[PDB]
């Protein structure tokens, strides 16, 4: 046993694993087994969920993630979101299962049977954390890598079957992405857009022409910065700005992460295109305006006029305009009038919500699907009953809008912890002190008194 | 008020250009033990 | 070498003995009906 | 050390477990027996699930004399028929 | 539901995606049995 | 108290014949009462029109009545306005609409019946509380 | 009798798994019969 | 709603008043109102001290 | 629910099961 | 506003008085022999 | 008259941060 | 095809059970390793061809 | 008169004595059995 | 001298695994009483008769549901002996009148008392200050101005905190509707302290744990330390420079540094201990009588201490006819307060 206890490595079994540090093959296996790991969980998850999946009930209904994503994708549904086919979730469940048995046996072989160390093995896999150009070109590859599966994405947005658009003419359906859009200034537009609301950065992205011209884009991107990386070694500004050490590059990766994880909390949470609320629910905003738009239709069959109609605080009961002067519902909902959802927009008009095509068009699928989402709006127990905080039990039900978010606010908030933590280790490490301070060399003590 | 909004763009456009700058002014560099981190 | 029966064991047998007897009681609890 | 047998000695011994594994379980089922034989209730006083209310009472059988409190509970339960 | 043909499965799919947990709780397993040195 | 046969016992018709439920089928009929209903009628009242309730009383007083099985099987097979004017099937779940409300697809005319039940069923024991919203909570 | 017989990794393990089974039988009751709601 | 000491608040009582739900999320610094007076109308100091707060 | 127990009894022996048979072979642990 | 009209004689009084206090322990501490 | 003596206490109590930071006592090694 | 089916599935599982226990064992058993890397060779091909029988009988049976 | 209440009182004071007197008892017995060693 | 008191006192003294003490006689009967009353009532025992409420695993409650639930109002302040006038020797009758409730405050209150006599003991065996025992005064305070005072100022135990988590909370919950207890400059001092204290804590703690001298060659530090060593495991010196180059202010004194640490959670908590004392007799801080002038005469008035109240009226009317079940209220559909459609 080389490196297995504390004297020996200076790491306590709670710390076990940066006994792995240096030692790139047993490290090789750990991050194979790993990935073994979220492979398992992808395809065991998948048939759970399918086993427990009953068709002709909303997906939502039923506590479902990933079959909303696989769905997302195309496979196994129709128009309205309905579905024709759950084969399609059994094969990506089953698939990914079967791979985590072979990342699985090359992860464990690496662990405890292969080498130790790859650099006497091979000079190509083997690797030196301070060798900056080997860490380039590895990145490199991983950055091809990711290319190829935006790329794929794009594959079955326009040669395999398209994807699901909540916003398809007519209503949903999965759609052939025929003319994604290709123009760098919407493209990076969107990543120039306020975060704020009504803006809401790239979360605000609408259409599947974008999301996969925006693929595109960033395909292209990352298979270009690889081929960058594996040609080049790091510039004298980044050598003099970054620490190049192993845990280092795990605190970068580790903020990076996390990041992306608040912006997946905030995609989750309001967007309902790449989030179709056909699959995971309607969005908060999307049920408050559910709801406006619900009583506007009940009461506007009784006879009221709701567009003269005026609420107790002198705004309009259910119609009233936004700080810029657009008819948006009102009430409490005034502050969602940024939603924009596929059941509500015929109803709207240039300066907003048009009341005549309110008195006249409103069709009986608007009043069911304002209905369904008003009554299946993002609010439940951690115990998942649905509703408000007191609500009676009866509804068996939290929105996978809520799991998804609050999941990834968790992890991308200990992440970003995580990131703290190991940013200022490879600083004190790198520095040398990380251990503590030197009882004869104590750096205050040759430093002037403050005061 | 537009000449509110250009002045507080220029400040802030001008600390964030400090802080990024700064940072990349040899920080690893900085501290009491070894300074040969590049 | 060591003694058995002490204060420490006295201690220890007044939490545990009727902590296993409780969540005995308690599984049982979990099939109940109404 | 205070002068007792070290607990990791006693509970990897074979003679703990050889006495436990007997013990421990005969505990579990007592407890388990307590309440499926439903004397707990009867000990506690404790109302069955079908036991709370009379069939057509909606009235919670509220303490309302300090003194005359336990005659209170025991109408209370006769009420149940 | 699981294709008709393989609901006998049923409870062993009901029961996988809880494995991943086991692996970190074998991490604690594997790690008392080398009396984490 | 109980869930005695008597409990489970209500009107199967506007002509004074009743039905006698069984456990199982009451049972039943909550669980497919949460399933179908319960997202709009929790606790016995209507979210998206709390104007109409399923206390008892307002089922005897709609038009045809409601009070009984057969009532409210019908109104499951095709739903009406409260004074019975217009059909609803087209915003309301019926199995008329089970292309609409893909939930009612799997629904038998047991499992109407044993919904039927579990409307009539609980205000007898809740009381107030059915019907009665968070006022009675 | 003698002190070592049954490894304590063993002893752990097996506790533990007790007290997750007996947790996890109090996790299923929550969900059924008394205080399920239903 | 009153926040100030001056309009009728002790230490305790006092506050400063979150922006409008008529704003949101939408950005609301002092360059997006028409003037001061209806910037202190929909609560901008709100946002301006709890953003500056948190970067700081 | 029998079968059910059964799955997660031998799914969760089997981690302390590989435990177990590398330490009585004083294997590589 | 109808505020208690003593708020004021109060308030000063509770900080002023041990603020001297304070004030005469500390100053009378400096001018003692270094 | 309240919000004098508010803005008097807290006033007083920023010039007191001001004094407890620059002039203490200073910190001495023996 | 249902028995065949049925049975190259369940042998599927019971295989996989044993390669999950067998492996690490064996990769981190001093002795028998030449037997060893041999039944896990065997094993493997044998885990493969059962994921693909299991594969192509089942457009047969569901 | 001794009232019910009363002779609860007794009941209790005596359970107390009880109590606390087996308690002593027993301390003292097991003191004088487990003696400390001086000298 | 030699006598069977001294004897006893040897044996008593004896350095052995869980110290008894003179201290333990009071300590740990009432101590194993108090949790075993407790979890024998949130395993067994319901409180149908007392609040019209289940509080047992054995009546389908969970762990955060549980309670031993207080005495029925009619009860009054009743030690409720088991062979007192109420439950007359009858075990079973002394449950379900809420007997174990008084069991556990009282057994509880000696047992701490026990428990603070046992700080003292050691302490003096051992020969150290005895700090302790005296921070230990504060935990102290408030189980007595909270479990005893508190109710006894109001009209029976009835009122006193419940024995269970979730009661714990309706208690905070009726503390804010019925006392607005937060607006009370006592619990704010206490707020002080506890937010204060868990402050110091980590800041201490973090403080000594990035100062550490390099005292090993581990990279995990912690045996890089040895008990009886005599020097400082981590540098005072770079930790106060630290702090008055970030904060403005440092520690300079460790003993001072430690005495503050004592000194803010146990002034926090005996001064919320005094806020419940008022709060006892209803001696609130209820409101701000300018505020209620004002707003009584300027309806477009409004700060968030008027919204506070309107939350608080809200809490009054929707809770009490349960939760005073004694009192009979019926409070009819339209005389409950509610803002438009909720
Ligand atoms: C290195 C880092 C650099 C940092 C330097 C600082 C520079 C400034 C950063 C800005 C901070 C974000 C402020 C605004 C947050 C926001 O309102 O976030 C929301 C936005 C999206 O906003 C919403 O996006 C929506 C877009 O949906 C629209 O389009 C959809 C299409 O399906 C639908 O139609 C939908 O109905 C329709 O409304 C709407 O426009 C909303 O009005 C709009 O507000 O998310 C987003 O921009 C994406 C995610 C933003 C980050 C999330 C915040 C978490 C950060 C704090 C973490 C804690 C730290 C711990 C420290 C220890
Ligand atoms: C995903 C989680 C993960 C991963 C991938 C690793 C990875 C690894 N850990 Mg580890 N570790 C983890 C979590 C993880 N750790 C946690 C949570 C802790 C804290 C409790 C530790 C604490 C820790 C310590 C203290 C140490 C390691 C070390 C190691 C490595 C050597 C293992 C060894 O030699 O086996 C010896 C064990 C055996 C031979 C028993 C069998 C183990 C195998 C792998 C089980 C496989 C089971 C699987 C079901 C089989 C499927 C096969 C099938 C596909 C055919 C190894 C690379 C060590 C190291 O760094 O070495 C230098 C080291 O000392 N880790
Ligand atoms: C990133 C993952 C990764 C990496 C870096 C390595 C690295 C290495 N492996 Mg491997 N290994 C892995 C995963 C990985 N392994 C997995 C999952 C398994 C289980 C099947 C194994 C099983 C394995 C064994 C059994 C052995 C190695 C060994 C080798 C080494 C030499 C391999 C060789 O010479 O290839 C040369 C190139 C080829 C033979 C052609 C590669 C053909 C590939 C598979 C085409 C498909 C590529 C495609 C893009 C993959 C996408 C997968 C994605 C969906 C996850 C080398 C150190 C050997 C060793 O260490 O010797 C002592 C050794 O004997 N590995
Ligand atoms: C800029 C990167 C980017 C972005 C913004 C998106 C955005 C989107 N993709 Mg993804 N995707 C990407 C890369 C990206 N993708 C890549 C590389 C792949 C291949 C592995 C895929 C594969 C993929 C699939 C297969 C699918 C999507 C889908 C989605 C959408 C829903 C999922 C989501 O919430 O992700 C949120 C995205 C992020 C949290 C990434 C944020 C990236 C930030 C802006 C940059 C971070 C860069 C890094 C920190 C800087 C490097 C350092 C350098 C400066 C030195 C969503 C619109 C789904 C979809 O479109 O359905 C129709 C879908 O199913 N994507
Ligand atoms: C995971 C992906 C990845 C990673 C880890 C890196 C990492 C590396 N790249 Mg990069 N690179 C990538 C992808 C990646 N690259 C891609 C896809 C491309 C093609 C577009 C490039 C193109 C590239 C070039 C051309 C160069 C690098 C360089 C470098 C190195 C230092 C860069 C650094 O200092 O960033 C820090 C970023 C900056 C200093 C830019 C300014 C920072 C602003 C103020 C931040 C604004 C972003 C903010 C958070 C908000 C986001 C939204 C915004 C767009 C409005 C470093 C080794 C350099 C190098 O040394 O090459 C060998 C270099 O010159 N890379
Ligand atoms: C890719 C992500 C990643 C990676 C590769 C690492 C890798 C590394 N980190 Mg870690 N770290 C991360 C994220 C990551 N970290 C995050 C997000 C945090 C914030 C909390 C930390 C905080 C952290 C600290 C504080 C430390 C490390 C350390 C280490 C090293 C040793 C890890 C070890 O052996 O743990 C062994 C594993 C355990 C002891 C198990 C941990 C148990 C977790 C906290 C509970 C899991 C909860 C679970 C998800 C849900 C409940 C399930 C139930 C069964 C319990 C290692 C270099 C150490 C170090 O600094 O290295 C130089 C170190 O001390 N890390
Ligand atoms: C991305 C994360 C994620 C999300 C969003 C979901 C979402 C959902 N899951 Mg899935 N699940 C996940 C991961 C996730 N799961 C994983 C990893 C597993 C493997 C064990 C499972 C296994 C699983 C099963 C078996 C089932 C679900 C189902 C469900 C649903 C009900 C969840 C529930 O009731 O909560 C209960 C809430 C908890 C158990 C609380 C979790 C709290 C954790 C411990 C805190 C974590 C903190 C942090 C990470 C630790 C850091 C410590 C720090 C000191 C560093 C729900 C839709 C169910 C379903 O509805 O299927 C149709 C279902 O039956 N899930
Ligand atoms: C390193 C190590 C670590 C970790 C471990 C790991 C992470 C490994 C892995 C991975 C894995 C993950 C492995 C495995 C498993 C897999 C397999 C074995 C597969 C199989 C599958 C099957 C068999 C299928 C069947 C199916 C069909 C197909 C249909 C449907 C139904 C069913 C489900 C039946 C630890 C912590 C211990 C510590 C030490 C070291
Ligand atoms: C998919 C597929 C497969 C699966 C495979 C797998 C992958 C498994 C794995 C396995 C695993 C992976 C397991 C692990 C284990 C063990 C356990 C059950 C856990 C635990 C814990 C414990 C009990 C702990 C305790 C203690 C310690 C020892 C120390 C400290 C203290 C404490 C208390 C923590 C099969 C074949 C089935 C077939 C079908 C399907
Ligand atoms: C697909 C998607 C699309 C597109 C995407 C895009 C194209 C994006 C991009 C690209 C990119 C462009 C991204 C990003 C950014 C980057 C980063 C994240 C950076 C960072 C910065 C830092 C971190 C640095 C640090 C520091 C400085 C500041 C100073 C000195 C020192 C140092 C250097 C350390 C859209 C949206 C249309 C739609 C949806 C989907
Ligand atoms: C009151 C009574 C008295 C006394 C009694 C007693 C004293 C009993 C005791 C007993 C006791 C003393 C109880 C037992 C116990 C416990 C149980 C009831 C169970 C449990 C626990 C657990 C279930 C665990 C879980 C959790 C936590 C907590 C920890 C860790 C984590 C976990 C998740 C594991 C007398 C008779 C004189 C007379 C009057 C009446
Ligand atoms: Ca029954
Ligand atoms: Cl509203
Ligand atoms: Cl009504
Ligand atoms: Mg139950």
């Amino acid at each position: 046993a080389t490196n297995r206890d504390q004297e020996s490595s200076g790491f306590a079994w709670w710390a076990g694993n940066a006994r792995l540090i240096n030692l790139s093959g047993k490290l090789l296996g750990a991050h194979v087994a790993h990935a073994g790991l979220i492979v398992f969980w992808a395809g065991a998850m998948t048939l759970f969920e399918l086993a427990h999946f009953i068709p002709e009930k909303p997906m939502y209904e039923q506590g479902l993630i990933l079959i909303p994503h696989i769905a997302t994708l195309g496979w196994g549904v129709g128009p309205g979101g309905e579905v024709v086919d759950t084969f399609p979730f059994f094969v990506v469940g089953v698939v990914h299962l079967i791979s985590s048995a072979v990342l699985g046996f090359g992860g464990v072989y690496h662990a405890i049977r292969g080498p130790e160390t790859l650099e006497e093995y091979s000079s190509f896999f083997g690797y030196d954390w301070k060798d900056k150009n080997k860490m380039t070109t590895i990145l490199g590859f991983h950055l091809i890598v990711l290319g190829i599966g935006a790329l794929l994405l794009v594959a079955k947005a326009m040669f395999f079957g398209g994807l699901y658009d909540t916003w398809a003419p007519g209503g949903g359906d999965v759609r052939v992405i025929t003319n994604p859009t290709l123009d760098p200034r919407v493209i990076f537009g969107y990543l120039l857009k306020s975060p704020f609301g009504g803006e809401g950065w790239i979360v605000s992205v609408n259409n599947l022409e974008d999301v996969v011209g925006g693929h595109i884009w960033i395909g292209l991107i990352c298979i270009a910065g690889g081929i960058w990386h594996i040609l080049t070694t790091p510039f004298g500004w980044a050598r003099r700005a970054f620490i190049w050490s192993g845990e280092a590059y795990l605190s970068y990766s580790l903020g990076a992460l996390s990041m992306m994880g608040f912006i997946a909390t905030c995609f989750v949470w309001f967007n309902n295109t790449v989030y179709p609320s056909e699959f995971y629910g309607p969005t908060g905003p999307e049920a408050s305006q559910a709801q406006a738009m619900t009583f506007l239709i009940r009461d506007q069959k009784l006879g009221a006029n709701v567009g003269s109609a005026q609420g107790p605080t002198g705004l309009g009961k259910y119609l009233m305009r936004s700080p810029t002067g657009e008819i948006i519902f009102g009430g409490e909902t005034m502050r969602f009038w940024d939603f924009r959802g596929p059941w509500l927009e015929p109803l709207r008009g240039p300066n907003g919500l048009d009341l005549n095509k309110i008195k006249n068009d409103i069709q009986p699928w608007q009043e069911r699907r304002a209905a369904e989402y008003m009554t299946h709006a993002p609010l439940g127990s951690l115990n998942s009953v649905g509703g408000v905080a007191t609500e009676i039990n009866s509804v068996n039900f939290v929105s996978p809008r809520s799991w998804l978010a609050t999941s990834h606010f968790v992890l991308a908030f200990f992440f970003l912890v995580g990131h703290l933590w190991h940013a200022g280790r490879a600083r004190a490490a790198a520095a040398g002190f990380e251990k503590g301070i030197d009882r004869e060399s104590e750096p205050v003590l040759s430093m002037p008194s403050l005061d | 008020m537009e000449t509110l909004k250009i002045t507080v763009y220029i400040v802030v456009t001008f600390f964030v250009l400090l802080f990024v700058f700064g940072f990349l002014s040899g920080d690893p560099a900085r501290n009491p033990k070894r300074k040969d981190l590049e | 070498s060591y003694p058995i029966f002490t204060v420490r064991w006295v201690a220890v047998h007044t939490l545990a003995v009727p902590t296993i007897f409780f969540l005995g009681a308690i599984a049982a609890m979990q099939f109940i009906q109404r | 050390t205070t002068g007792e047998r070290p607990f990791s000695d006693i509970i990897t011994s074979v003679r703990y477990w050889v006495i436990h594994s007997i013990t421990i379980p005969a505990l579990f089922i007592a407890g388990w027996l307590f309440v499926s034989t439903g004397l707990a209730y009867d000990v506690f006083g404790t109302p069955r699930p079908d036991s709370y209310y009379a069939q057509e009472q909606r009235s919670i059988p509220l303490v309302t004399d300090r003194f005359e409190a336990k005659q209170q509970v025991e109408t209370f339960l006769e009420q149940l028929k | 539901k699981l294709p008709e043909a393989y609901a006998i499965f049923d409870p062993l799919v009901d029961v996988l995606p809880v494995i991943p947990v086991l692996f970190l709780a074998l991490a604690f397993v594997w790690q008392a049995a080398v009396g984490f040195r | 108290a109980e869930l005695t046969p008597e409990v489970l016992t209500v009107p199967l018709n506007s002509e004074g014949k009743t039905i006698t439920l069984t456990e199982k089928q009451y049972l039943e009929g909550k669980r497919l009462f949460q399933y179908a209903c319960a997202s709009c009628h929790v606790g016995g009242i209507t979210k998206t029109n709390p104007s109409l309730d399923l206390r008892t009383e307002t089922l005897a007083l709609a038009t045809p009545p409601r009070d009984n099985i057969e009532g409210l099987v019908d109104y499951m097979k095709n739903p009406t306005t409260y004074d019975g004017e217009q059909e609803i099937a087209e915003v309301h779940p019926s199995l008329r609409s089970a292309d609409i409300f893909p939930k009612m697809r799997n629904l038998t005319e047991k499992d109407l019946v044993a919904i039927a039940g579990h409307i009539l069923v609980e205000p007898k024991i809740l009381g107030d509380k059915w019907g009665g919203g968070k006022v009675y909570y | 009798s003698e002190g070592g017989r049954i490894p304590l990794w063993i002893v752990a393990t097996v506790a533990g798994m007790g007290v997750i089974v007996i947790v996890g039988l109090f996790f299923y009751g929550a969900y059924a019969g008394l205080g399920s709601s239903l | 709603v009153s926040g100030s000491l001056l309009y009728g608040n002790n230490i305790i009582t006092g506050a400063v008043v979150p922006s409008s739900n008529a704003i949101g999320l939408h950005f609301y610094p002092i360059w997006e109102a028409a003037s001061l007076d209806e910037w202190l109308y929909n609560g901008g100091p709100y946002q301006l001290i709890i953003f500056h707060f948190l970067l700081g | 629910v029998i079968a059910q127990l059964t799955m997660i009894a031998m799914i969760g022996i089997a981690g302390p099961m590989i435990i177990f048979l590398l330490a009585v072979r004083r294997g590589n642990l | 506003m109808e505020v208690n009209q003593l708020g004021l004689i109060a308030t000063a009084l509770f900080v002023l008085v041990p603020s001297v206090f304070l004030i005469i322990l500390y100053v009378q501490t400096e001018s003692q022999q270094k | 008259m309240e919000t004098i003596t508010y803005v008097f206490i807290f006033a007083c109590i920023i010039a007191l941060f001001f004094f407890a930071i620059f002039f203490r006592e200073p910190p001495r090694i023996t | 095809m249902t028995i065949l089916f049925q049975l190259a599935l369940a042998a599927l599982v019971i295989l996989s059970f044993v390669m999950v226990i067998g492996v690490p064992v064996a990769y981190a058993s001093p002795q028998d390793w030449d037997r060893s890397k041999q039944l896990i060779f065997l094993g493997s091909g044998l885990w493969i061809a059962l994921v693909l029988v299991v594969g192509v009988l089942n457009f047969f049976v569901v | 008169t001794i009232t019910p209440s009363l002779k609860g009182f007794f009941i209790g004071l005596l359970s107390g004595a009880v109590v606390l007197g087996l308690t002593f008892a027993v301390l003292i017995a097991i003191s004088q059995i487990d003696k400390v060693q001086r000298s | 001298e030699r006598g069977w008191f001294d004897i006893l006192d040897d044996w008593l003294k004896r350095d052995r695994f869980v110290f008894v003490g003179w201290s333990g006689i009071l300590l740990f009967p009432c101590a194993y009483l108090a949790l075993g009353g407790w979890l024998t009532g949130t395993t067994f025992v319901t409180s149908w008769y007392t609040h019209g409420l289940a509080s047992s695993y054995l009546e389908g409650c969970n762990f955060l549901t549980v309670a031993v639930s207080t005495p029925a109002n009619s009860m009054g302040h009743s030690l409720l002996l088991l062979w007192g006038p109420e439950a007359q020797g009858d075990f079973t009758r002394w449950c379900q009148l809420g007997g174990l409730w008084t069991f556990i405050a009282l057994h509880g209150a000696f047992g701490l008392i026990g428990f603070m006599l046992r700080q003292f003991e050691i302490a003096r065996l051992v020969g150290v200050r005895p700090y302790n025992a005296i921070a230990f005064s504060a935990p102290i305070a408030v189980f007595v101005s909270v479990f005893l005072i508190y109710p006894l100022g109001q009209s029976s135990w009835f009122f006193a905190p419940s024995f269970g988590v979730a009661a714990i909370f309706r208690f905070l919950l009726f503390f804010q509707g019925f006392h607005n207890w937060t607006l009370n400059p006592f619990h704010m001092m206490g707020v002080a302290g506890v937010l204060g204290g868990a402050l110091l804590c980590a800041i201490h703690g973090a403080t000594v744990e990035n100062t550490l001298f390099q005292d090993g060659e581990g990279a995990s530090t912690f045996r890089a330390f040895n008990p009886t060593q005599a020097e400082e495991t981590y540098s005072m010196v770079t930790a106060n420079r630290f702090w008055s180059q970030i904060f403005g202010i440092a520690f300079s004194n460790k003993r001072w540094l430690h005495f503050f640490m004592l000194f803010v959670p146990v002034t926090g908590l005996w001064m919320s201990a005094i806020g419940v004392v008022g709060l006892a007799l209803n001696l609130r801080s209820y409101d701000f009588i300018s505020q209620e002038i004002r707003a009584a005469e300027d309806p477009e008035f409004e700060t968030f201490y008027t919204k506070n109240l309107l939350l608080n009226e809200g809490i009054r009317a929707w809770m009490a006819p349960q939760d005073q079940p004694h009192e009979n209220f019926v409070f009819p559909e339209e005389v409950l307060p509610r803002g438009n459609a909720l």
